[PDB]
């Protein structure tokens, strides 16, 4: 009669029906409520989420009634599997009856978290507006340590049992889930099966991360020793020529962005850096034409233009009729072809080239549409922020901007100001990423049960000193729960995609500009009218999950895994003068304060 | 004689769901193909073995108009010689099919907020339909050993689904409404001609 693989096609089709739909509302709801905040649309949004979670429970248990080593296609085994490997509700009612409100209670701490100048105390600040611009804008050693104590303390320490339990209860709902730890459930996201060679196994992450960033550590020392020097001349009685990097002088609240350094580090000061805005303004540009210039380059490519939908629907520009709205950028995929773009966007070239990633992003949901719905999402959680990106760095290269006609037709790219933009980028992207590798391999350690609680802290500033060269500021115990101090952590997220995210791009990069036949620094190159480039980009894009990710990323830079030497390579003028003008200075951290 | 009364058909109040298509039959009268081929309203207009603008000098002995509500992308499914779920199990066109077939947008009368779940479709079916056959059944549809005991259970769902037409839906999940011409050339008399 009917075997297992059949009756699981048909089961399949019909999940894919119930699930379009009720994506397709809860998405709708959503929408009301991000664009128009009402107590109403509130409830309703929470309403449809019920709806939507209760459906996707259900058919997650239904969909494990059917023998995963019985089916034999790969695309649905992709889609089973995927519908079959949720249950991070499966344990105990009681488990997830309070487990689930320490997470809750976890997240209203950070959320409501509050620390006062101990000079006024009265003067009591919150983490979103209030500290975030101290630890932004801020000179004072004393200020910003007055900051990043009093949050570490505050809400670290109340985390820090949180924390525990959180450990113990993810690792139960692991080892359920037939998966060693968290650590291991986290990394399935880049288990691949399929072909020959094509198939990736969770063991193999570690290796990779840790291979790639092996590779980087040079280019990181050396703008650690350049940072480090900088800051010398701010910060002097504070930071030895030889040592790491107080964590609070830093960019922000953590260091996990050293973007806001250059007005510190500035390689080059008196030569400024190219801002589009005051041309953008003077020729009276708006909300509409940054994205229509946005359209024109996917175009150009040779990708699609955007749907009717897309200009109907989308929220464009912040609302006058009154109405409270979410100001931050998001790219919608409301599964029915709708698709949107909900951006407070300003006449400003940050708006003019986010709105190029953004679009990024729904050209992207456009061009796996044609997949079933378990599959139509990019190859892995990196993929996605990797395209964006992409478009933002064609879409910034002074080239580019002068085509468009936003730069004088003459302008001149000088090394110096080359070096100044260089370095800007490095202090974002470089900068994170050992910052990004270290904490997950902090927690990933944790929930392997490798770094007893005694020595949670103990490790935390151990590794930070070893891997990212930062010190504490000053010395924490086992009381505290310094890594739960950040909305990913203490909010229960995957962070290793921010690190695979960025060596997945420049692949993209080097692979998309050597199909536009460019010559040069790879920092310049502009893939427009390109549409070589769009075929090699569309060609996986479409594939979204239903390919393995080693799959689709071969058939763009024509290699299996992370290759880092791209990121290198868009590097690589600034390390030539970054190992220079350390020439005459240490390189490296001596571990110790 | 008397004109045909295709105006009944196209610019009727209320359209059928797929899976209940409705037929009429165009009995002794004569029409204007033209009001027909010199409108642009008409998304899709594809005519299958005869000449779209000589139908207006041409006599058939019987003509034949389907109509129903269909999405976007599934009006490619209604022509000769298609496979998807419209046309195995809503709707079969013959191989050797002699007709026309004509479809619109309908964003502005079959989807409303929070959407028209009116329209439906057939998911699931035993066997393909037949040229123009036509499956009104409500019966759970059992694809496993385990008999549906007339409720929907595990491998056993009910065959019939809603179109959930919202209009901010995309043009292919959008509603589009479909007629489907059929001329029928017999050694018989005819009775539906055009300018003679
Ligand atoms: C991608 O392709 C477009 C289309 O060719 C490029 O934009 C075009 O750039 C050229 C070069 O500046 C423009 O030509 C100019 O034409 C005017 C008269 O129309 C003339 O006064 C100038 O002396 C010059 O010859 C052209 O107008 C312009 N746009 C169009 C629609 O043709 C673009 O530069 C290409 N590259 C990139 C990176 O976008
Ligand atoms: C934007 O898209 C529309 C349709 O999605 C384009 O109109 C099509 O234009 C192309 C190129 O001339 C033709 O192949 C099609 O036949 C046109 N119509 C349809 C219905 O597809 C329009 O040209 C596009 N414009 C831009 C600037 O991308
Ligand atoms: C926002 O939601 C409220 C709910 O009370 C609704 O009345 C209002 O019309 C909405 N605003 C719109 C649609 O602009
Ligand atoms: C798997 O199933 C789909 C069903 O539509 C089919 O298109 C495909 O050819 C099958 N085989 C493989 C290897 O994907
Ligand atoms: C830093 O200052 C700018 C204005 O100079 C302000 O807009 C921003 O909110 C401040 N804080 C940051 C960037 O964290
Ligand atoms: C439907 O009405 C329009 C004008 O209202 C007309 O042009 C068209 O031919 C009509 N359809 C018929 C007669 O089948
Ligand atoms: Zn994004």
């Amino acid at each position: 009669p009917s075997t297992i693989e059949e009756l699981a096609k048909t089961f399949l089709d019909k999940f894919n029906q119930e699930a379009e739909d009720l994506d397709h509302q809860r998405s709708l709801a959503a929408w009301n409520y991000n664009t128009n905040i009402t107590k109403e649309n509130t409830e309703k949004m929470n309403e449809a989420e019920a709806k939507w979670s209760a459906f996707y429970e259900e058919q997650s248990k239904l969909a494990k009634d059917y023998p995963l080593q019985e089916i034999q296609n790969f695309t649905l085994k992709r889609q089973l599997q995927a519908l079959q490997q949720s249950g991070s509700s499966a344990l105990s009612a009681n488990k997830r009856e309070q487990l689930n409100t320490i997470l809750n209670t976890m997240s209203t701490i950070y959320s409501t978290g509050k620390v006062c100048n101990p000079k006024k105390p009265q003067e009591c600040l919150l983490l979103e507006p209030g500290l975030d611009e101290i630890m932004a804008n801020s000179t004072d050693y004393s200020e910003r340590l007055w900051v990043w104590e009093g949050w570490r303390s505050e809400v670290g320490k109340q985390l820090r049992p949180l924390y525990e339990e959180y450990v113990v209860l993810k690792n139960e709902m692991a080892r359920a889930n037939n998966y060693e730890d968290y650590g291991d459930y986290w990394r399935g996201d880049y288990e691949a099966e399929g072909a020959d060679g094509y198939g990736y196994n969770r063991n193999q992450l570690i290796e990779d991360v840790e291979r790639t960033f092996a590779e980087i550590k040079p280019l990181y020392e050396h703008l650690h020793a350049y940072v480090r020097a900088k800051l010398m001349n701010t910060y002097p009685s504070y930071i030895s020529p030889t040592g790491c990097l107080p964590a609070h002088l830093l960019g922000d609240m953590w260091g996990r962005f050293w973007t806001n350094l250059y007005s510190l580090t500035v390689p080059f000061p008196e030569k400024p850096n190219i801002d589009v805005t005051d041309a953008m303004i003077n020729q009276n540009w708006n909300a509409v034409r940054i994205f229509k210039e946005a359209e024109k380059f996917f175009v150009s490519v040779g990708l699609p233009n955007m749907t009717q939908g897309f200009w109907e629907n989308s929220m464009l520009t912040e609302p006058t009729d009154g109405r409270k709205v979410v100001c931050h950028p998001t790219a919608w995929d409301l599964q029915k072809g709708d698709f949107r773009i909900k951006m407070c966007t300003k006449v400003t070239m940050d708006n003019f080239l986010t709105a190029h990633h953004e679009m990024g992003h729904i050209q992207y949901d456009m061009a796996y549409a044609m997949q079933p719905y378990l599959l139509r999402n990019g190859a892995n959680e990196g993929f996605h922020e990797a395209v964006g990106e992409i478009m933002s760095l064609s879409a910034s290269t002074p080239k580019h901007l002068k085509s468009i006609g936003l730069l004088p037709s003459d302008f001149r790219e000088d090394n110096e100001t080359e070096i100044n933009f260089l370095l800007k980028q490095a202090l974002t992207i470089v900068g994170t990423l050992p910052f990004t590798y270290m904490l997950e391999k902090w927690r990933w350690m944790v929930f392997k049960g490798e770094i007893p609680k005694d020595q949670w802290m103990k490790k935390w500033w151990e590794m930070k000193r070893e891997i990212v060269g930062v010190m504490e500021p000053v010395p924490h115990d086992e009381t505290y729960c310094d890594p739960a101090a950040l909305y990913h952590v203490s909010n229960d997220f995957s962070f290793i995609r921010y690190y695979t995210r960025t060596i997945y791009q420049f692949q993209f990069q080097e692979a998309l500009c050597q199909a536009a036949k460019h010559e040069g620094p790879l920092h310049k190159c502009d893939i427009s009218n390109s549409t070589e480039a769009g075929q090699k980009l569309l060609n996986m894009l479409r594939l979204g999950k239903s390919k393995p990710w080693t799959l689709a990323l071969e058939n763009v830079v024509g290699a299996r895994n992370m290759d880092v030497r791209p990121l290198l390579n868009y590097f690589e003028p600034l390390f030539g003068w970054l190992k220079d003008q350390n020439r005459n200075s240490f390189v490296g951290w001596n571990t110790d304060w | 004689t008397n004109l045909c009364p295709f105006g009944e058909v196209f610019n009727a109040t209320r359209f059928a769901s797929v899976y209940a298509w409705n037929r009429k039959r165009i009995s002794n009268c004569v029409a204007d193909y033209s009001v027909l081929y010199n409108s642009t309203s008409f998304s899709t207009f594809k005519c299958y073995g005869v000449s779209p603008t000589k139908l207006n000098d041409l006599c058939f002995t019987n003509v034949y108009a389907d109509s129903f509500v269909i999405r976007g992308d599934e009006v490619r499914q209604i022509a000769p010689g298609q496979t998807g779920k419209i046309a195995d199990y809503n709707y079969k066109l013959p191989d050797d099919f002699t007709g026309c077939v004509i479809a619109w947008n309908s964003n502005n009368l079959d989807s409303k907020v929070g959407g028209n779940y009116n329209y439906l479709y057939r998911l699931f079916r035993k066997s393909n339909l037949k040229p123009f056959e036509r499956d009104i059944s409500t019966e759970i549809y059992q694809a496993g050993s385990t008999p549906c005991n007339g409720v929907e259970g595990f491998n056993c769902y009910f065959p019939l689904q809603s179109y959930g037409f919202q209009p901010t839906n995309g043009v292919g999940y959008q509603p589009y409404r479909v007629v489907v011409l059929s001329f029928e050339l017999l050694h018989a008399p005819a009775t539906v001609c055009g300018p003679h």
